[PDB]
């Protein structure tokens, strides 16, 4: 009863499918795995200019 | 008493001042290359630049 199980944008034959952006991960195939990005951004220096 | 003066000098000073947070201003040179199959149009690359 849904265009989209997942909620994601991809509908469930797209997803069951694998016809989609092919570099998505191979368990987001699956109509209940969101395919979904989860980005955080990591820290590695500071730089202090003094002005 | 009278008494009469006349004095006459001149300066110099040379200055220099300085912006600690803009202290120079950079200049690349740069030259692209492409070595894969297909022709890019409009090329346009992000440009990491490291000191130390
Ligand atoms: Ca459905």
């Amino acid at each position: 009863l849904e265009s989209n199980t997942a909620g994601d944008p991809y509908t469930d034959y797209e997803k069951a499918s694998g016809s989609f952006d092919k570099a998505i991960k191979t368990e987001a195939r699956d109509p209940l795995v969101a395919a979904y990005p989860i980005v955080g951004v990591g820290m590695e220096k500071l730089i202090i200019s003094t002005n | 008493s009278t008494a009469v003066q006349d004095s006459n000098g001149e300066s110099w000073n040379t200055g220099l001042s300085i912006n600690k947070g803009e202290s120079a201003y950079i200049n690349a040179n740069v030259r692209y290359y492409n070595t894969g199959t297909a022709p890019m149009y409009k090329v346009t690359p992000t440009t990491n630049l490291v000191l130390d």
